[PDB]
């Protein structure tokens, strides 16, 4: 729900690293979940042990993604004294990359996965500042 | 513009009564001379799925198509300029009815408009 | 909304996630919408009742009937699968494929 | 006519109880089209009272609405407790 | 108050559903919504809704879980909404139903239309080959 | 079957489809819904093999599944305001109940697993009338309740249905499955401008049936299932190949095809409301859809495959069944750009 | 979409069975046929929109009628209160409350 | 109340008889020592079911006859029934009734 | 919103008819041909105010009225009535036809006591008019004031200005 959206985005974006990591872990938790719901769905591997092992595996990796992100991003955010900068996300979509490419091991997806996370985050933070709609109302 | 909820709009009617307060699309209209074409296009088609000598072999089932096309389009046409009609009408009179949400700018001139120019270098 | 509502309405979920879940036996999967149904008619006719709205007394039985007319259908296509394997299991309908 | 005597007769041996079904169908539809006590069935229907019958405000210029239902104007029953 | 007579039987309801949403020997799931529409039965009947109770409890059960049975078996907070006034001197739910070939002509066409296409579509599937 | 019997069932689908349109009470609509569903199957099962009784099963499922959650959301309705009139729902939960239900009975994402599974076991005729006339009824009530939609649902499952269309149509050698996902990636272009303008939803379900009708008369004239199947039509009706390959050309959306019309002024439309990212991405999943379409032109009209030595016997005989609005199908699905405009008839 | 069949015939075939305060037989009322007359004479021809937004205190008093939520809260406020007081000792039923009363016809 | 007592005696008073007529000869000690699925009978339940279905929309009748509209009642009623007995003609015309 | 204002308890208190509906029904026909003055006053009262409150009067006058009927009752034909209405409250669903003997000894006695014709067939479930200066409720459905409706707009149409200026279409 929103709720997990207000709680990341209410907290300042340069200040108070720890309640931000906290909040993209939980987001990221809450996505592997979902997701590892549909795996379970549509793909019941053997049995109940090897399928709570597939949703802990990606719950955990899900929820270190968004910890790195929100860790890394506000901590450039505040190093760098300049909040309202898409580099500080880029940065953070770059680590989460790199993250992810760790627990697959694979260096491929590692840099494929840190270029592209890292170009998400820029643009979501651009559509911050800008006022992007994905989901525009009925205007006209 | 949604005006499926637009008063005094009977139902089924392809044509108002009002409708013909507008001029008729003239024969020579390009719109039928391309909805006649289309049936040509589809004369010629049937002819080669048929496998039939394509540009003379029914020359009164092409003649039919080509009937039928202009007949259509220019009832289609019709009610599409009735409706951009309706469309102006209704945009005129909601302007004429709200000045304060349509005021009018004050005419100036580019002699007193300060314009930042960026030169090319 | 009281609590009859609600319980009627959970009802009708329960129902609907044990339709949704198909361990086996399509019959089951057809005794769920049953269920559903059952609870539709009893919540509309609460309501119907509750609020004094005369005509729609009608509207009870020809849902009734309407969705009977679907189960008896739905029966026949159970008969017909199992015409072809001898038994009316889920995983028997999987010739067709994504 | 002919034909349908000799098919009318055919069917009403060997299948009595469908001609007999038939007819009495048939009857049912067609004979209540053409019977006068109908519109009587339909008079007894609409003099049931289920409902209170509400006043009316007098306002001078009703003369057909009566004041008591002793009085002479307004819809009778005479015709019901002759049938 | 009768320690909630309306929320017990909803109770049992929700029971009942739950224990025929297992799916357990489909001839006990058969059961369990047999006992199930029994209850929902009591709840229209206590309710007030005379006719609408018996025709659940007639049609629905002795007819369509009986066929579920037959192919089956050939296989392998209240009493505070409620009104104040009366009624009459007759049912307003007898007459609301009643009511639907007087006032719903065109429900009972598409509803009977509907009936012999059931007819025809059952007799068209089931006819093999 | 009979002939009587089959026209009947068809008239009684056309009628329930109707039925549904022309209501305005809730119980009526449903009827209406029961109606065409009761008189569907047996047109899928109209002939009789194992894999034609499996997909009429699960058909009768979904839609079944469908119509009791219509049920409840028509009920809910009603509880929280005695109205039977099909208008703005006025609850928060019914509306939700109402757009899955709707989206189940459309094959919209993610209740898409049927629709290709359905379409591979009937024949081409069944799978014709269930991607054009079996989408009409759920449309109408979608925009007769366009206005009480959340925006965030209707669009999630629009770029999901793009999306899943997209993907699922590059793995597929079938004709059936590539028709199937190419109406679900179609369903998911119509559903993403109904919360603005029901007029470009209309014109994009006309389009898209002009183009489907084109497609599945194409592929019965020459009776093909298969890729491999279709690759040898070149040497018997070299013709019928090449209008095919136009045909595909406009369903994917190139100009100045036909095809072009709908995405465009779905993107157009969809910019006047200051939406600029969803129709971007709509474009480059619809690319997904040009690939096949163009993989199929690829292995039908613009190569020549082997063929065998029995087709010359194929060579002595001529079509006995024709259809006769084809060439006006394939006309109306390729050429009529210029006549854009004429969209202003509300059609 | 929705053709309007029956408006253009006047064939009304299914009008009759959309809202409570609609011709019932026998004439029959309904529980909330006075609270839905008014919010239908508010909001006719008005517009969905203007319906919505400047009718809704008649709307909302139907849909009280309908439901009856804060009758609910009121009286399960007051009972509640009641049942503290005597719970607490400070607050006794009248006679009338308890079954000794004088019955009226 | 009443009915509801009524229904718990006689199931009551059912299942004490039952009980003890299952248990009274358990006391002294004694020696204590397919695949048809025939499609006829599926398909004579279905028609029962689509009848009933049927007698169900009638069931009003009794109340329909007091409406001041007799002519529109009428003609459903005999719409309803004619429908009845055309589809017990094409049942019968179709082999649906034969063993 | 607002107080929902009540009469007092007083305003309640009325000399109240104490009789079985087995007497009420027995008396229900002549009691409808005498007492039907106030009857009719209180039932118009009732339907146009809509409002138990509004209709309290009216309903004193009824009570009053029906005791004056049951007091001349008891004054000269008591012993009669009696029998009557014993008949009346033996069967359990009250059938006039039960006891038609009681009745008809009833109807002699009071006409020749108070000349008292029994209302035919057909007669008391008549629409009548009242005659009554009492005021008309101008809104008693106290109704807010309709909202404005919507300009509808008139004029003649013209052709749309450059057509349909859709892109590049100059028509
Ligand atoms: C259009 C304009 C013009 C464009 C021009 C063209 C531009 C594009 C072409 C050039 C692209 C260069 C980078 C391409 C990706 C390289 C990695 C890759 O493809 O993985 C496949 C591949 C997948 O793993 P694998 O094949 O399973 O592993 C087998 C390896 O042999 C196992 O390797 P190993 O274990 O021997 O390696 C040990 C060590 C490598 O360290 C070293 O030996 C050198 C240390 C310095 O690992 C690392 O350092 C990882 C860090 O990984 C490799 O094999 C190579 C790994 C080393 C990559 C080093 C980094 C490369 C340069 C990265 C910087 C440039 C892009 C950064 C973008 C970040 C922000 C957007
Ligand atoms: C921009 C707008 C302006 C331009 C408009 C463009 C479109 C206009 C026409 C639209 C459709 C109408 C015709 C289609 C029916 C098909 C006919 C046909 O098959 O051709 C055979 C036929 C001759 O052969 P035949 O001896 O009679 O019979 C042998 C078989 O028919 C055939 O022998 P076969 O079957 O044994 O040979 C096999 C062959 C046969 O298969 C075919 O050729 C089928 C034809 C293609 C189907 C077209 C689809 C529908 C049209 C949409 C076009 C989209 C345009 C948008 C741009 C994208 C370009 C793709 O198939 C293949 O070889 C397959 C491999 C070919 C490569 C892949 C195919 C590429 C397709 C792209 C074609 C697009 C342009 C087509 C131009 C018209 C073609 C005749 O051609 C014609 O004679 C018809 C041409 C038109 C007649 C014009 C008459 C007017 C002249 C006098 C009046 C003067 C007017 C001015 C007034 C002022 C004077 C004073
Ligand atoms: C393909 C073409 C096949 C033949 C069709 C013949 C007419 C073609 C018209 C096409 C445009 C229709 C239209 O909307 O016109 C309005 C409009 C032109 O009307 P206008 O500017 O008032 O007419 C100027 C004439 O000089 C004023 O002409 P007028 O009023 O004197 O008209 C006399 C009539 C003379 O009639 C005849 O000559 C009959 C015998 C031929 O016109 C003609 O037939 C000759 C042209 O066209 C446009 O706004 C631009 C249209 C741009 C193309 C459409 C958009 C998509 C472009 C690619 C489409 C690809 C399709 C698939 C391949
Ligand atoms: C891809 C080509 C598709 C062509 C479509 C088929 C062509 C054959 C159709 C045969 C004639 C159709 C006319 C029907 C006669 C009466 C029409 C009347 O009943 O309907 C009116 C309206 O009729 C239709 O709207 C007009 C149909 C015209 C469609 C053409 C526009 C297509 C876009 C341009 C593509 C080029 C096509 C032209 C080349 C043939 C009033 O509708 P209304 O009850 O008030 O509201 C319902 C619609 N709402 C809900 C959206 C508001
Ligand atoms: C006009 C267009 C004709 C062609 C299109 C036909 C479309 C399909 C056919 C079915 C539609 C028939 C229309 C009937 C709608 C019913 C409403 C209308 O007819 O008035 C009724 C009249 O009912 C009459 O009985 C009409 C009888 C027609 C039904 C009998 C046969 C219908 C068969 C149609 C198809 C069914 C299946 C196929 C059978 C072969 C109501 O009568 P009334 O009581 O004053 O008013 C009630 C309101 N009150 C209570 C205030 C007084
Ligand atoms: C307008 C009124 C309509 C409504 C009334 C009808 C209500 C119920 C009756 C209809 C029920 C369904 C009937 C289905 C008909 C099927 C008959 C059939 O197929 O049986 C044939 C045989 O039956 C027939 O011959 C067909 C019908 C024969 C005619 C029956 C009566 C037709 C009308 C007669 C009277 C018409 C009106 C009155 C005229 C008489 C003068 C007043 C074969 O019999 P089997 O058992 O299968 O095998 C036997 C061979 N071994």
């Amino acid at each position: 729900a929103k709720t997990l959206l207000h709680k990341y985005s209410d907290i300042p974006e340069g200040t108070e690293c720890h309640r931000k990591a906290y909040a993209s872990t939980s987001i990221g938790g809450a996505t592997g979940l979902i997701v590892s719901a549909y795996s379970i769905a549509l793909k019941p591997p053997a049995s109940f042990l090897e399928g709570v092992a597939r949703t802990g595996r990606y719950t955990f990796t899900s929820a270190a993604i968004g910890a790195i992100f929100g860790l890394t991003s506000c901590i450039s955010a505040q190093v760098r004294e300049k909040p309202d900068d898409p580099l500080n996300y880029f940065i953070g979509g770059c680590a989460g990359g790199l993250t992810l490419g760790a627990r697959t091991r694979s260096y491929g997806i590692g840099a494929a996965a840190c270029a592209y996370m890292g170009l998400t985050a820029a643009l979501v933070k651009m559509g911050q500042l800008e006022g992007w709609q994905v989901f525009a109302e009925p205007k006209v | 513009t949604m005006m499926s909820g637009r008063p005094g709009r009977v139902p089924l009617q392809f044509l108002p009564n009002e409708a013909r307060s507008l001029p008729p699309p003239k024969l020579t209209d390009p719109r039928l001379v391309y909805m006649g074409f289309l049936g040509y296009c589809s004369g010629l088609i049937d002819n080669a799925i048929r496998r039939r000598p394509v540009v003379s072999a029914g020359l009164h089932r092409q003649l039919l198509y080509v009937t039928s096309f202009v007949f259509f389009g220019y009832y289609l046409l019709k009610r599409q300029d009735y409706m951009y009609a309706l469309r102006d009408h209704d945009m005129f009179a909601y302007v004429k009815s709200h000045p304060e949400d349509f005021p009018e700018k004050d005419k100036k001139t580019y002699g007193e408009i300060l314009e930042e120019f960026h030169p090319v270098r | 909304m009281p609590l009859v509502y609600m319980n009627i309405i959970m009802a009708f979920a329960i129902a609907l996630a044990g339709l949704l879940m198909y361990r086996s036996h399509l019959m089951s999967s057809l005794l769920c919408l049953e269920g559903m149904m059952l609870s539709l008619f009893i919540m509309s006719t609460l309501i119907i009742l509750n609020t004094h709205f005369t005509l729609a007394n009608m509207m009870p039985i020809i849902l009734l009937v309407f969705a009977a007319c679907e189960a008896a259908l739905g029966l026949s296509l159970l008969v017909m699968v199992s015409n072809t394997y001898g038994t009316d299991y889920v995983q028997n309908l999987n010739l067709l494929q994504c | 006519a002919g034909r349908i005597a000799s098919f009318l007769k055919n069917a009403w041996a060997k299948e009595p109880v469908l001609v007999a079904s038939f007819a009495i169908g048939g009857l049912a539809i067609i004979l209540p089209s053409l019977s006068p006590y109908t519109n009587y069935a339909i008079r007894i229907n609409r003099a049931t009272p289920y409902n209170y019958p509400v006043p009316l405000r007098d306002d001078g210029n009703m003369p057909d609405v009566p004041s008591h239902p002793q009085d002479p104007q307004g819809p009778s029953l005479e015709w019901l407790k002759n049938l | 108050m009768t320690m909630y007579i309306a929320f017990i039987l909803s109770t049992i309801f929700v029971i009942g559903f739950v224990g025929f949403s297992s799916k357990p020997s489909p001839i006990y799931g058969g059961l369990g919504l047999i006992v199930s529409g029994g209850v929902g039965c009591g709840i229209v009947l206590n309710f007030g809704g005379s006719f609408l109770g018996l025709m659940v409890f007639l049609i629905y059960l002795g007819g369509m879980l009986v066929v579920f049975g037959y192919t089956t078996a050939m296989a392998t907070g209240d009493w505070v909404i409620y009104d104040t006034g009366d009624s009459g001197f007759f049912s307003e739910e007898a007459m609301g139903i009643a009511a639907l070939y007087s006032y719903g002509t065109w429900l009972v066409i598409v509803t009977g239309w509907s009936l012999l296409i059931g007819v025809v579509v059952i007799m068209e599937i089931t006819r093999g080959n | 079957m009979n002939p009587i019997i089959y026209t009947t069932l068809i008239m009684t689908v056309m009628s329930g489809t109707m039925l549904v349109m022309i209501s305005s009470h809730w119980l009526l609509i449903w009827i209406g819904f029961e109606m065409n569903l009761l008189a569907m199957i047996p047109v899928l099962m109209k002939n009789f093999n194992p894999r034609a009784t499996e997909a009429a099963t699960k058909y009768f499922l979904t839609q079944a599944t469908a119509s009791m959650m219509l049920m409840m959301a028509i009920i809910i309705n009603l509880l929280y305001s005695g109205q039977w009139t099909i208008t703005k729902m006025f609850n928060p939960v019914a509306m939700t109940m109402m757009t899955m239900a709707l989206a189940m009975k459309l094959g919209l994402s993610p209740f898409h697993f049927w629709v290709p599974e359905v379409t591979q076991g009937i024949s081409l005729q069944a799978g014709l009338l269930l991607l054009t006339w079996q989408k009409l009824a759920p449309l109408s009530v979608l925009c007769q309740i366009s206005q009480s939609i959340n925006p965030n649902l209707m669009l999630t499952m629009a770029m999901l249905s793009i999306l899943i269309g997209g993907w699922g149509g590059l793995n597929q050698t079938q004709l059936r499955k590539i028709m199937a996902y190419s109406s679900i990636a179609h369903m998911g272009w119509m559903t993403a401008v109904l919360p603005y303008n029901t007029t470009m939803t209309i014109l994009n379900l006309l389009i898209y049936i002009t183009m489907t009708l084109a497609m599945f008369m194409l592929l019965i004239h020459s009776s093909a299932t298969t890729t491999l199947s279709l690759s040898h039509t070149w040497n018997k009706m070299p013709v019928i190949t090449s209008l095919m390959m136009v045909t595909l050309l406009s369903m994917g959306g190139l100009p100045p095809l036909s095809g072009f019309m709908p995405k465009w002024m779905i993107i157009q439309e969809m910019t006047k409301n200051e939406s600029i990212i969803m129709p971007t991405l709509m474009a480059m999943t619809a690319l997904l859809n040009l690939y096949f379409y163009m993989r199929l032109a690829y292995s039908s009209s613009l190569t020549m495959f082997p063929s065998t030595n029995n087709m010359k016997m194929k060579w002595q005989f001529e079509h006995t069944k024709q259809m006769k609005l084809l060439p006006t199908m394939i006309v109306l699905s390729t050429l009529v750009l210029p006549m854009t405009p004429a969209l202003s008839s509300l059609n | 979409p929705f053709f309007d069949v029956q408006k253009r015939l006047g064939l009304d075939l299914d009008r009759w069975m959309t809202i409570q305060s609609a011709e019932q037989p026998h004439k029959i009322p309904g529980r909330c046929h006075a609270f839905e007359k008014e919010w239908i004479e508010c909001a006719h021809g008005i517009g969905g929109i203007r319906a919505e937004k400047e009718c809704k205190i008649e709307f909302d008093d139907f849909v009280e009628c309908l439901l009856r939520q804060k009758t609910m809260k009121r009286l399960s406020a007051i009972k509640r209160q009641r049942d503290k007081l005597i719970k607490e000792g400070k607050y006794t039923p009248p006679p009338h409350h308890l079954g000794k009363e004088d019955p009226r016809p | 109340m009443n009915i509801m007592l009524t229904l718990l005696t006689n199931v009551t008073l059912a299942s004490l008889l039952v009980l003890i007529a299952f248990w009274l000869p358990q006391l002294n000690a004694y020696s204590e020592k397919r695949l048809p699925f025939s499609m006829k009978f599926f398909l004579v339940a279905i028609t029962f079911l689509l009848f009933d279905l049927e007698i169900a929309l009638l069931l009003p009748l009794p109340w329909a006859s007091q409406t001041n509209n007799l002519k529109t009642m009428l003609t459903m009623a005999l719409f309803l029934l004619i429908l009845l007995a055309a589809s017990l003609a094409y049942e019968w015309t179709q082999k649906g009734l034969e063993w | 919103p607002g107080i929902v204002e009540l009469p007092t308890l007083e305003d309640l208190k009325v000399q109240e008819v104490k009789v079985s509906s087995s007497v009420l029904k027995a008396a229900a026909h002549h009691y409808g041909a005498q007492c039907d003055k106030p009857n009719k006053e209180f039932m118009l009262c009732r339907w146009e105010e809509k409002d138990p409150r509004r209709c309290l009067e009216e309903g004193k006058l009824v009570n009053q009225c029906a005791l004056d009927f049951f007091r001349q009752i008891k004054r000269h034909c008591a012993e009669p009535f009696t029998e009557y209405w014993t008949c009346i409250d033996y069967s359990g669903l009250q059938l006039f036809r039960h006891c038609r003997k009681q009745q008809a000894k009833f109807d002699e006695c009071v006409l020749d006591k108070l000349g008292w014709v029994r209302p035919d067939l057909g007669e008391l479930s008549k629409v009548t008019k009242v005659k009554t200066d009492r005021p008309l409720p101008e809104n008693p459905y106290h109704s807010r004031a309709r909202p404005e409706p919507n300009p509808e707009a008139e004029g003649d149409l013209k052709p749309a200005k450059h057509g349909s200026r859709l892109f590049f279409w100059t028509m």
